[PDB]
């Protein structure tokens, strides 16, 4: 059995980013953990996380056994800075090489580490409607959908991990998924080009209600994500012949889904176009959309028109160190 | 993705939507599941405007042409098997038994 | 409609190897141009450049909008250097990110990128000379081609690149493949090895009438391009059986094309020996024939041996930052 | 004819672990060489040797021609040091690259080389006990083996190395296989776990009677190598049906060979578990097993309980320059 147990007050001590990490009942002191990287994809590949831990004592894998199916209670959050955001997950640990009198721990979020088991006997859903796929495959996630139309036939075979079968579900659907915070999110692409931004991120600009970008990067490079999906789709059906979709100027290609409506979606994906570092905000989530504006530093302080008003976050990185607190973000526009 | 041949077994032949297939079961990975979820295949047949029945219980070889994709399977012909003691050919053909005895 | 126009007067400036660049009428000033390199290699990959621009003021992506489908054209040339060649191309670009105030360009020939495009319908040549081949899948060059014996079939398939077709004709032929300045060439195998050099290179000779290397790389790895070469082809032919063509006491490897001539040159090639870097001469193209004499620079003066009289260009790459201009080399010896 | 000659009495020198390299019966003076790398791995895939050859006045490549084919008679050992041990083996050069004024050399084992080489025509041993094929297939190394029980069937096919054969007998037998120092070796991998060690190696410990590890790397990852091997068997068998093997709870996996000895031991290896270097001991082979004994240098003088008392070698790295003599190890534990 489990018996939920009420926080200690001996933690007295605030943090900036990383609050406490605990291994069952008992603490890791959190003087001793000099490094925290934080990843939370835009994709199904799961939360991640990576400690770097100093122990000269041998003190952390001799006596405490860390090693492969050890989990962590660890607490993020940040109640005072820029967003006052805090959360528990936990994490199972993959692996902890020990070097230089430091040992660095590789975790993966156990509700999607769940998810990415492959599997010993085979599944088949035949005229399922994907909410049920979905709650039979993850039952301990909340779901948050809005684009299910339809019903249709999955399979799930032998040594195939589980999320190949919900990636296959969000492509035949049109959404984009992650993830995240104790929720799996299934998000429509063409719903999203209309949403409000939420945040106002500026640059040059030191009299600004918002926040600042420190660092960016501007991508030019459309055609090297738009080369992939430059396709018109085909497919046979027994009662109709042979079903095309898609442009009449592009090569073909074929696929084995007959379905009008996932041929449809076959060939809709976000662009990438920014990337930014900024001071450490917490509320950076996948799915937020920010209006940016961009002034430029020399000649007349003309506005940059290469940079579109409306952008959406696709991957976000967290990062501290002993001194200070980093964010790194993707940002990107739906085709 | 499944690319080569496989070896399954018929299950049955009555198709809930009337074009002409067979209920298959793959021999080692579709181990477990129920009769009502396994897929229906088809078959290559051997000349023009010809349809040879299948009985449940036959062995067959199955491959997957549409992209190695396990919801259209396809039957390519017989397999031969020997866990019996015997061939599955008839006596006269192989001399392990005695075979039909005509008046 | 496109018109052509004269030379302006007010480019009275002459440079060592970038002369000008221009986007349709309108000329970007040279002096922002801080790098430039251009790459001839020998085979159908054609010629590639890539310009680094510092971009401070925000003008190059901004007001000129440099993207996907942007075409430049480039003049280049050394009239007064070593070889006073001078020559203008076209470039089409792919991408150009922009960091640090500075906009990177890469970019491709023209001529070359429309043998590179996908192709959106099939076409098949039945019983075709090789000539009327060439002259319909590139009907923008000039051909230069003395290794057409035979006629045969040829396919190309949906989604598959024009340049796949041209170097299967190569193979068959035996010859090599390369296109720069305006023409394509065909060159046999056999004649060349027995052509005589036009240039002279030296090293440790500082009284030649020739010209100079600096620096030069020695490789004695042959059998690591000889290793993939060393089979024994055969193929099936319904009114011959089985043919054999090669060596006899190597192993045996099947192809498709039971064609004897075909077959016979199944494994010619040039087998690289030498890498060098001189100072800036835009006459070295590949096809071209040099004589090498290397002296030692200790002991007694003796030559080296180890490097053959005469040697073929195989790849040229030309560099140009805001002081020096300088070329480099890869040379080889036919099979 | 080969004459075996006596050896010259006007090499007087002692050296630490690289004595002479002769090229026939002339001899390459032994100052001129820089550098030594000598590596014996713990699988078939042959030990190794790379020379860095100081040649300024071009003597090396361009008089004694040093190319594919020339071999090289080189004596290791170590008479005064660590490990008195001797001998004398053959190389195989491959290529011989030069620059700088200086000559790289890598080699290869001459006996393991002629296993090395791609079949000119096929040859099958049907219903051989593995002996037989071992000794047809090198007949010029002595075998050293103890866990041959059964008769099967073996294939090689044209254009595949004979060291594939090795290999899958190796796997059907359940042994570990390495050639060095003139023999071939079959070890079965459930009696090296109950082998008594040989050598003692200690850190933190200034009065220890064995030697003495300067670095060493702690490996936690044991799911990155039992993430290949974690899966159930099956076969078919045309008189039995389906053959299964394994674990009941693991996926399913297919391989065509329905015997049930070679099924069972086809999920049989040795766990890498530490990395460590030493002071040049020339004693080290793989098979070996030693005893590890690692004290803490902080805290309490705590004995590391992580690392398991006996480990073996699996594969072993000489390295000699100029000034300095030095070993690395790589150990691990058998599943």
């Amino acid at each position: 059995t489990k018996t939920t147990t009420a926080p200690e007050t001996d933690s007295k001590r605030t943090q900036l980013f990383l609050q406490s990490v605990s291994i069952g009942q008992n603490e890791i002191p959190r003087e001793m953990i000099v490094g925290c990287t934080y990843v939370e994809p835009g994709e199904l590949s799961g939360p991640q996380l990576m400690l770097m831990i100093r122990d000269s004592t041998a003190y952390v894998v001799n006596k405490l056994g860390v090693k492969f199916g050890t989990i962590l209670t660890v607490s993020l959050g940040d109640p005072e800075g820029h967003g006052g955001i805090l959360f528990s997950e936990e994490f199972f640990v993959l692996k902890a090489p020990r070097k230089d009198d430091t040992v660095l721990i590789y975790a993966f979020s156990n509700p999607v580490r769940l998810l990415k088991v492959p599997s010993t006997s085979a599944q088949y859903f035949v005229d399922k409607p994907p909410s049920a796929v979905v709650s039979s495959l993850a039952p301990g996630l909340k779901v948050n959908a809005d684009s299910f139309r339809k019903t249709s036939t999955y399979h799930l075979n032998v040594g195939e991990k589980p999320t190949k079968v919900l990636q296959e579900i969000a492509r035949d659907t049109g959404s984009m998924c992650w993830a995240s915070r104790g929720m799996i999110n299934f998000k429509s692409m063409e719903k999203m080009a209309n949403a409000a931004p939420s945040l106002t991120y500026e640059s040059a600009n030191p009299n600004t209600s918002g926040f600042t970008i420190s660092q960016f990067n501007i991508l030019n490079a459309d055609y090297e994500y738009q080369r992939r999906h430059n396709y018109r789709m085909a497919s046979y059906d027994m009662t109709k012949g042979v079903v095309y979709s898609g442009n009449q100027e592009d090569p073909i290609k074929f696929t084995s889904n007959p379905d009008p409506t996932a041929l449809a979606n076959y060939n809709k994906f976000i662009l990438p176009r920014l990337d930014m570092l900024v001071e450490g905000n917490a509320a950076l989530t996948p799915g937020t959309t920010l209006k940016i504006v961009v002034h430029n530093t020399a000649g007349d302080g003309e506005l940059d028109e290469s940079i579109p008003d409306k952008m959406i976050v696709m991957s976000v990185t967290h990062f501290e160190d002993r001194f200070r607190f980093v964010s790194r973000a993707q940002l990107g526009v739906v085709n | 993705s499944l690319t080569g041949k496989y070896r399954a077994v018929v299950i049955s032949v009555d198709d809930p939507k009337g074009l002409m297939r067979t209920q298959i079961r793959v021999v080692g990975m579709m181990d477990g599941l129920p009769d009502a979820s396994l897929p229906w295949a088809e078959a290559i047949l051997s000349n023009a405007n010809t349809f040879s029945p299948f009985l449940p219980g036959d062995k067959v070889w199955v491959e997957f042409p549409y992209n190695g994709d396990s919801r259209w399977p396809l039957i390519i012909g017989y397999a031969q098997d020997a866990s019996g003691g015997a061939p599955n050919v008839p006596p006269e053909a192989s001399g392990q038994g005695e075979g039909y005895v005509p008046p």
